[PDB]
């Protein structure tokens, strides 16, 4: 671990999904920076049902405007066979995050305790819905000695919404992927 | 009425700006 | 007065204390348990208390003097399934934990008859704490 | 004599400052031998105060003792897991260094109120006769290289230390093969002192230790030699003046930056300061936390990698900023901690999956159980439990002790290496009693005004 | 960002080198008593 | 040669502002720190303070106001960690992660100690006593205590004293919650040398002041009475003497001058040394008096003190401060 | 617990501690009692 | 209680439940049928039988996606 | 008498003035 | 145009500085 | 952002008033 501590070696069994670019199709895709240092790893996850791992990576990527995107996914093999599916985006940060006004869903105020209701409401109530995303999933290396097979994906899922604040945007995500099927 | 904003701060200072000004001049002048 | 008089057993005998007993008990419960049970609640899990309403819920009833005893002897769960006296100090397993190797039957009595002899002198400061 | 204010210029309250002259070193060796038998005095009556205080039953920390870790870190009457075997070695101790205050205490009252007034023959030294104080300093620096050795050689010889990185739980164990390299040693000094590096702190093994102390022992038993043989050079000449208050001054910024790098060590290091000992750091205690708060977890079936916080990061794990498997929550600024009961947690990218679900061998968990709960938090009264918490618990860890205690001691030494350093200067220069009225410096330079001609 | 690293790296080495050689300059001796 | 030129021209008392070597060293530290503390002040983007993707908005322009503008301190997830413009991948997780704080910090600190260095310079090159560097290594000590010390001790730089207003305030609440300094007896004795200072200072400018020796007319200032470099004394050290003895008693007034400013330096300085020696044993969670639960009845039933009212006052600030960054129970340090 | 052959000096070894905490105030004894001349 | 929107705490309240029983009855979500805990797809006779004790109480109302995102019945974060 | 003010009273009033000028801006504009 | 008071207001400390160090009237020994 | 609008032109009479002031007894007695 010494080696790799300071590194980032890090950033069916454990399947890794390592991203190198992130664009936001904003009002096309263009792709911003890395402000979340490397935490984009989603690792140690014919169909393929979800498991545990780390099956999500809250990563904010950057006009001057932060982009906070829960990347996830919950929810023969040869160099062209591809598993595309789908999966459900759950909230950025779950019901229990209060914002700066002491006001939250699980836990927190109802509506804004600074001023006494009014056009706050959109703010005060929030809600907690969930967003679908398609991946597409290539198989390009495929080694059968160590029974492990890697390749590419592309993956478009919604980015946070403040629980229900602000209108998210759509991410691309590219980047390579390694599992072993066992 | 439709008038520009600034045109109150332009008013005053463009009749204050040079009116301390003379009166900083007079009054090391008299003194 | 009637502070003292706990209940002993699940039967049914409510056994008085002694104000010297209850305090040498109080003593010992800040010497080998506050590292962890001060207060009123277990820090290594939030949600196990000493309180009057988790122990006569617990399973089997520990709220008795004679059951934190028992309990004392075999560290199981709140049901009762496995006796992992391994993460927790026992009477019997001295090695993992050294903090009861020089107590006594009548300090584990004590002991257990202080933490039953508190929640009607306190109410709502000791079972969870004031908030 | 000089032992008057009148007489000497000193006041009664700077009158230790009487022994600066060079007529009165008698006086200045009877003094440093008293001190010196008041300091083994300490070492002796504390060491037998923890001793006379020992309960078995809790562990050594708990008891509020330093010194007895001191002696258990060196093998000294401890075995398997840092338990007690007797305690009869710490008495030992504690009555040896008894008789050593004795027997210089002794030395220190003869040179004081009988000895010679003015030492002579080989021993006269004065302040400004810079072959001699070298050469002083010179046997100064043999006799602790000939003890960094020796304590080295024990390490390797006779006994050994206790390795809290020892297979499982840590034993005693006589260190091998100590890491003689260069490249190693010397790269310590070369670590950033920030975050993640810890400059010295981080040294985290006996062959490093002892073979860093092998290496200090020769270096000081070569620089000692070398101011034995060789005077103070033309170009260590005007560098600053040669007096006496100077080579104090030295003395004190040196073992204030000391005091500094021991309360780091006290504070961040579990090696040289094992936590069997001395209580768990901050680091390993926050660490065991999440530990403790993931194994609760697991058997009750709540699997931990895919659990968000209330911020979409890990609720027990998540990715560090390097991106390596780190502890969650605010335990994530401590993600360079180190303790030998989770190491075997860690596997190539920190904290592994594999060798963490069907992993903990069962001690660890306990180990952990028990530095979740032996913080260092307290209060001057020792109390534990935050600091808005109930009085019940009466405990404050060694660890917070002994950084507070050296940070003090740091802190008060820089300033009075200051004050020092200021008073040599000025009184070599000779204006540290005032300006001269006469003549004053200030009237005779030009006005630093640029209108001014 | 390696050649800001560069410049971060010389440009305290110089500023300390200064200090250093500066204090080799015979310091004592700049008093206004000799 | 021109080595003893430039070494002539550093070490010069000619110079309108003294330089030396350790203002050779000072100057450039200055310089990236007042750089980057007026650039981040004014412009820096909202710093992830807690590493938990909650940015703060700590700068001038990002809607936020003299008060409240902070130069926010280094994100949480970095700790310790040395993170310079060159270690993060680019100059907007930089800004994003704190950085900004840490350059400021790791310049400022040594700037302050090569002031010092500074003031014990010039010191020597003008023949004068050279300990007003020991009086400023007080405020040193205790702005070192809180840039420096406490993060260390605490683990994190996020701990750190904010470079603002409010943000100083939201320190100050947050430590009294988690340290209970208003009961550590060395704040006790650093608010008594700070009042006390106050005092001294507003005693000693009061009677010098108003046993003046008349020099001058009513309608002119009594400033005009004394002559910059006069050696005959502008005050009457007798009258000043006579009146603080008929006002409190015979042996309290100071005759001696030279004692009297040596009590005027020690005390506000030993006390603030006290209080930066407590801002750093709190450091390592050494907290200040606990007499919570510490008065019983005659049963056992807690009698509340004015301990437990400020306890729960500080329990009120304890359960609010860092609300979605503590997943466990057990804030520690 | 200290030895319990050596378990005769009792108030002794909580005494020995603070021995070096009185040389501190002897010292300031003995200036009064030379008047601190 | 519910037994898919309620946490491993509010299964503290029945008498003798903790935490097996509990940590069973919330891994696996959603529940259609109230009576699809006592099926038990892998657990034994000792939580079977004492389970079918326990069935009045149990319900399969509403599993609120504000209460399961990953970890929130077992450590929702609240002591 | 006429009034003076000097070059460092001057200073100290234009300091005075600015800085508390600072410090109440904040509260002016709320 | 609330930060450009602040601006301006910060401005006008730091000119009165320069002007109190380098242009300050200069202290007669007498 | 919801602030005073008069809170810009209350911040630079509070400031410049005051100011002139000063200079125009600095000026009157530098000459
Ligand atoms: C400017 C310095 C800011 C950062 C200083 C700092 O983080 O100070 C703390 C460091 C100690 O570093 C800590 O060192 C630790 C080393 O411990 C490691 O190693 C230990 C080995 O047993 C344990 O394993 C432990 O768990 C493991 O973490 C970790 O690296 C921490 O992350 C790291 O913060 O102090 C040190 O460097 C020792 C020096 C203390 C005085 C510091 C002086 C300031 C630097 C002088 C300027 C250099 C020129
Ligand atoms: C570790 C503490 C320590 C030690 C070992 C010494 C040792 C010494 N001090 Mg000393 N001192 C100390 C702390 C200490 N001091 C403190 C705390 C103060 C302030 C009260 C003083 C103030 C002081 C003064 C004013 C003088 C000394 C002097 C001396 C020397 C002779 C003592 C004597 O007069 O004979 C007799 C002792 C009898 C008990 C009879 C001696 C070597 C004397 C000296 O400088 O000799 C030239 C002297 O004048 N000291
Ligand atoms: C190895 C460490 C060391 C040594 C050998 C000295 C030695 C000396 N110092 Mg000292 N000094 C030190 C550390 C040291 N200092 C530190 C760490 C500080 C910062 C606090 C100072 C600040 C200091 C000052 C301000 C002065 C000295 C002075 C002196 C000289 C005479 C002191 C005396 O007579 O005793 C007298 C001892 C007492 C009167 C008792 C002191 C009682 C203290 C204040 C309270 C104890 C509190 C304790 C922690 C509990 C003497 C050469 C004097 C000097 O300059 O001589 C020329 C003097 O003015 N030092
Ligand atoms: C580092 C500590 C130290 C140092 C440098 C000295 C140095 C000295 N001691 Mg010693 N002494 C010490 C500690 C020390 N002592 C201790 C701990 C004791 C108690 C056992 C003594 C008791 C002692 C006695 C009885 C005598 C000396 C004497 C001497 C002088 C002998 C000169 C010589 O050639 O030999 C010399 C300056 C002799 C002396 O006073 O010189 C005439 C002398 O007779 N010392
Ligand atoms: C604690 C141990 C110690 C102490 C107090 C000293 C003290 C001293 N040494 Mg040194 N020395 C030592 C260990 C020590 N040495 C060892 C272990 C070795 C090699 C095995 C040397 C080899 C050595 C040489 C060759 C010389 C000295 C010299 C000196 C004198 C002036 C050095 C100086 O100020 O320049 C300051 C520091 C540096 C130059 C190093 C740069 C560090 C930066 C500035 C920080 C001074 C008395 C000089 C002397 O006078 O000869 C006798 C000199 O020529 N020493
Ligand atoms: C006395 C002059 C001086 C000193 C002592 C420092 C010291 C420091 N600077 Mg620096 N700096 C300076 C002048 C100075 N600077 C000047 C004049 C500029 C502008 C031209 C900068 C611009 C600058 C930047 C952008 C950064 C630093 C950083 C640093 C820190 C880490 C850099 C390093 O390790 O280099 C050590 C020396 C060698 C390796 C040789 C360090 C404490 C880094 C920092 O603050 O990290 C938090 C950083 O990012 N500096
Ligand atoms: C101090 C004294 C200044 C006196 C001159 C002021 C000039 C007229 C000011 C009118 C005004 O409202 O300005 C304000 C305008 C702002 O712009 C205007 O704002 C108005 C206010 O609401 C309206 O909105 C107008 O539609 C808009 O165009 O700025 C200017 O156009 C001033 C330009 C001056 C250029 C001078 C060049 C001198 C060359 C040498
Ligand atoms: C010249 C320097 C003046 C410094 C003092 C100014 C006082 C604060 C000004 C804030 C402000 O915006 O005022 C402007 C307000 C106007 O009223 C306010 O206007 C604001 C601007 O949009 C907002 O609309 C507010 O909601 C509105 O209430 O007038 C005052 O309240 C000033 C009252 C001052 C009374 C002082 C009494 C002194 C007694 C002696
Ligand atoms: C940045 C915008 C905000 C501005 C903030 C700055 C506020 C400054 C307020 C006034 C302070 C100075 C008072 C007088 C000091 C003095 O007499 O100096 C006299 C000196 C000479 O020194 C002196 O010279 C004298 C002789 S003589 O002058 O050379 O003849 C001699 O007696 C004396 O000893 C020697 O020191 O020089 C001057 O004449 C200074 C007067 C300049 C006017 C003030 C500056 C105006 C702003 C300039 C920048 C324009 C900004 C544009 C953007 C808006
Ligand atoms: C003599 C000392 C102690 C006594 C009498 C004691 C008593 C008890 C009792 C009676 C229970 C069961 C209560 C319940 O869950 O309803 C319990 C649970 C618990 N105790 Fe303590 N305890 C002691 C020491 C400690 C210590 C030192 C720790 C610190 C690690 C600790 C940690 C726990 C934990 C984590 C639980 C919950 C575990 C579970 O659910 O099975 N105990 N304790
Ligand atoms: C010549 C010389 C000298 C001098 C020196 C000096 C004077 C110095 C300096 C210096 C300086 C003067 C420096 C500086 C600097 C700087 C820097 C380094 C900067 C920065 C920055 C940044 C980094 C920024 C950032 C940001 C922010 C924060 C916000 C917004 C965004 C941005 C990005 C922009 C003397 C005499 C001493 C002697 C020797 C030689
Ligand atoms: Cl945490
Ligand atoms: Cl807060």
């Amino acid at each position: 671990y010494d080696d790799i501590r300071g590194s980032g070696l890090a950033n069916i069994r454990s399947l890794c999904l390592q991203p190198q670019t992130f664009l936001v199709e904003t009002f096309r895709f263009v792709e911003g920076k890395l402000l979340t240092r490397s935490s984009f790893t989603l690792d140690q996850v014919l169909t393929f049902v979800e498991q545990g791992g780390f099956d999500f990576q809250p990563v904010t990527v950057q006009n001057g405007d932060r982009v906070p995107l829960l990347f996830t996914v919950k929810g023969t093999i040869r160099p062209s066979t591809r598993f595309s599916g789908s999966f459900d985006v759950p909230p950025y940060r779950t019901s229990s995050f209060i914002d700066p006004k002491g006001r939250g869903l699980a836990v927190g105020y109802d509506a804004a305790v600074g001023i006494p209701r009014e056009a706050f409401s959109r703010q005060n109530n929030k809600s907690f819905k969930v967003g679908t995303g398609n991946i597409v999933l290539q198989v390009d290396r495929v080694n059968q000695s160590t029974g492990e097979i890697s390749g590419s994906f592309e993956s478009q899922q919604p980015s946070d919404t403040d629980f229900g604040s602000k209108p998210a945007m759509t991410v691309k995500i590219l980047g390579q992927f390694y599992s072993r099927i066992t | 009425m439709e008038t520009n904003k600034l045109g109150f701060v332009a008013s005053v200072l463009f009749v204050f700006v040079p009116t301390v000004f003379l009166l900083i001049l007079y009054i090391q002048t008299a003194s | 007065a009637n502070l003292r008089t706990i209940p002993l057993n699940e039967a049914g005998d409510t056994v008085t204390l002694s104000l010297e007993e209850f305090t040498r008990g109080q003593q010992k419960f800040n010497n080998a348990c506050a590292i962890c049970h001060l207060g009123g609640i277990t820090k290594t899990n939030p949600n196990v208390g000493l309180d009057t309403e988790s122990l006569a819920g617990a399973f089997p009833d520990r709220n008795n003097l004679e059951g934190l005893v028992d309990y004392l002897h075999n560290p199981t769960t709140y049901d009762g399934l496995t006796e992992i006296s391994e993460l927790h100090p026992s009477t019997k397993s001295s090695d993992i934990y050294p903090k009861m190797r020089n107590l006594t039957e009548d300090d584990l009595r004590a002991i257990s008859g202080h933490i039953l002899l508190m929640p009607k002198i306190r109410g709502d400061q000791w079972g969870a704490g004031k908030t | 004599p000089g032992y008057d204010e009148a007489t000497s210029g000193y006041a009664w309250w700077a009158g230790n400052a009487r022994l600066i002259t060079p007529e009165l070193t008698g006086r200045f060796l009877g003094a440093h031998v008293a001190h010196a038998g008041l300091v083994a005095l300490w070492a002796g009556g504390m060491l037998l105060f923890e001793v006379s205080h020992f309960n078995l039953s809790k562990p050594m920390y708990e008891q509020g003792c330093i010194l007895m870790p001191h002696i258990a870190t060196l093998g000294i009457g401890v075995g398997q897991s840092g338990e007690i075997t007797s305690m009869f070695p710490f008495f030992a101790i504690g009555v040896a260094h008894l008789i050593g205050s004795a027997v210089l205490g002794i030395g220190g009252m003869y040179h004081a109120i009988k000895g010679p007034e003015k030492l002579y023959g080989f021993f006269q030294f004065d302040w400004t006769d810079r072959a001699k104080v070298a050469q002083i300093l010179g046997f100064h620096i043999a006799i602790l290289g000939i003890f960094a050795l020796l304590f080295a050689a024990k390490a390797m010889y006779w006994g050994g230390l206790y390795d809290p990185w020892a297979p499982g739980g840590g034993d005693v164990r006589l260190v091998t093969n100590p890491t003689l390299d260069p490249r190693i040693i010397f790269g310590y000094l070369i670590k950033r002192p920030t975050g993640g590096e810890g400059w010295i702190v981080s040294v985290n093994n006996l062959e490093d230790i002892i073979g860093g102390h092998i290496w200090i022992g020769c270096i000081l038993i070569a620089g000692g030699i070398w101011h034995i043989l060789v005077p103070p050079l033309r170009w260590t000449y005007n560098l600053f003046p040669w007096t006496g208050e100077t080579y104090l001054s030295q003395s004190l910024g040196n073992v204030a930056g000391q005091a500094f790098i021991a309360a780091a060590f006290i504070w961040f290091n579990n090696t040289a300061y094992p936590s069997v000992f001395y209580g768990p750091t901050v680091p390993e205690s926050s660490q065991a936390q999440s530990f403790v708060f993931l194994m609760r977890d697991q058997g009750m079936g709540a699997d931990v990698a895919s659990a968000q916080g209330p911020t979409g990061l890990g609720k027990y794990l998540q990715r560090s900023p390097t991106g390596e498997i780190i502890f969650g929550g605010e335990t994530m600024r401590f993600w360079d901690a180190r303790a030998p009961w989770l190491e075997p947690l860690r596997g190539k990218n920190g904290l592994d999956l594999d060798k963490l679900q069907h992993d903990v061998q069962p001690w660890q968990l306990r180990r952990a159980a028990e530095y979740m709960t032996h913080s260092p938090i307290g209060s001057l009264n020792s109390v534990a439990g935050l600091a808005t918490e109930s009085n019940a618990f009466n405990y404050v860890s060694p660890r917070t002790w002994l950084a507070s205690a050296h940070f003090i001691f740091g802190f008060f030494f820089l300033v009075g290496h200051l004050w020092h350093a200021g008073r040599a200067r000025a009184a070599a220069a000779g204006f540290e009693t005032g300006l001269d009225r006469e003549d004053e410096p200030v009237l005779s330079m030009a006005p630093i005004d640029p209108s001014l001609r | 960002m390696v050649t800001l690293k560069i410049v971060v790296y010389l440009t305290v080495s110089f500023f300390v080198g200064l200090f250093i050689f500066g204090f080799l300059s015979g310091d004592p001796a700049r008093n206004p008593s000799g | 040669s021109q080595w003893e030129r430039f070494c002539q021209w550093i070490t010069s008392t000619e110079n309108r502002l003294y330089i030396g070597w350790f203002g050779v060293l000072m100057l450039p530290l200055l310089g990236v720190s007042i750089t980057v503390f007026v650039t981040a002040f004014i412009a820096a983007p909202p710093v992830d303070i807690d590493g938990i993707r909650e940015p703060l908005s700590g700068s001038l322009l990002y809607g936020n106001n003299i008060i409240t503008a902070a130069v926010v301190p280094t994100s949480n997830a970095i700790g310790l960690h040395f993170y310079p413009i060159w270690e993060a991948a680019t100059l907007d997780e930089w800004l994003y992660n704190g950085g900004p704080y840490q350059m400021i910090a790791f310049h400022y600190i040594p700037a302050l100690l090569c002031y010092l260095g500074r003031e014990w310079e010039l010191s020597y090159r003008l023949g004068m006593r050279p300990w007003i560097c020991i009086a400023y290594s007080a405020p040193v000590a205790a702005t070192i205590s809180v840039f420096l010390i406490y993060p260390i001790g605490q683990g994190s730089f996020s701990d750190g004293l904010p470079m603002g207003i409010s943000g100083t305030f939201n320190f100050m609440f947050v430590f009294q919650a988690e340290h209970n300094i208003l009961m550590h007896p060395f704040h006790m004795l650093g608010v008594a040398g700070v009042l006390g200072g106050s005092l001294f200072c507003a005693m000693h400018g009061s009677l010098v002041t108003s046993s003046l020796v008349r020099e001058t007319s009513d309608s002119q200032s009594q400033n005009e009475g004394y002559k910059f470099g006069q050696e005959e004394e502008t005050y009457n050290i007798l009258a000043a003497h006579g009146y603080f003895g008929r006002l409190i008693f015979q042996y309290a007034s100071f005759n001696n001058s030279r004692q009297l400013h040596f009590f005027l330096a020690a005390w506000p300085v030993v006390c603030i040394w006290f209080v930066a020696l407590g801002i750093s044993t709190m450091a390592f969670n050494l907290n200040g008096f606990n007499f919570n639960h510490s008065v019983l009845d005659s049963q056992g039933r807690v009698l509340p003190s004015w301990a437990d009212v400020v306890n729960r006052a500080s329990l009120g600030f304890e359960v609010m401060h860092e609300r979605n960054a503590h997943n466990f129970p057990l804030d520690l340090a | 617990e200290l030895p319990e052959a050596y378990r005769a000096f009792g108030p002794l070894i909580d005494v020995l501690p603070i021995l070096p905490i009185f040389f501190l105030l002897l010292a300031f004894v003995w200036q009064a009692s030379v008047g601190f001349r | 209680i519910d037994v898919n929107n309620t946490n491993i705490a509010a299964f503290r309240k029945h008498r003798g439940l903790y935490p097996t029983i509990a940590g069973k009855v919330v891994s696996n979500a959603p529940y259609d049928s109230i009576e699809d805990i006592l099926d038990i797809p892998g657990l034994r006779e000792v939580e079977k039988d004492r389970l079918q004790k326990n069935m009045d109480i149990f319900t399969i109302s509403d599993p609120v996606p504000a209460l399961v995102e990953g970890a929130d019945r077992f450590n929702n974060g609240v002591y | 008498q006429p009034v003076e003010l000097n070059r460092t009273s001057l200073y100290l009033g234009l300091l005075v003035v600015f800085v508390t000028g600072l410090l109440f801006s904040s509260y002016f504009f709320n | 145009m609330e930060a450009v008071a602040y601006i301006l207001i910060f401005a006008c400390i730091i000119g009165t500085l320069f002007f109190a160090i380098a242009f300050r009237e200069p202290p007669k020994i007498t």
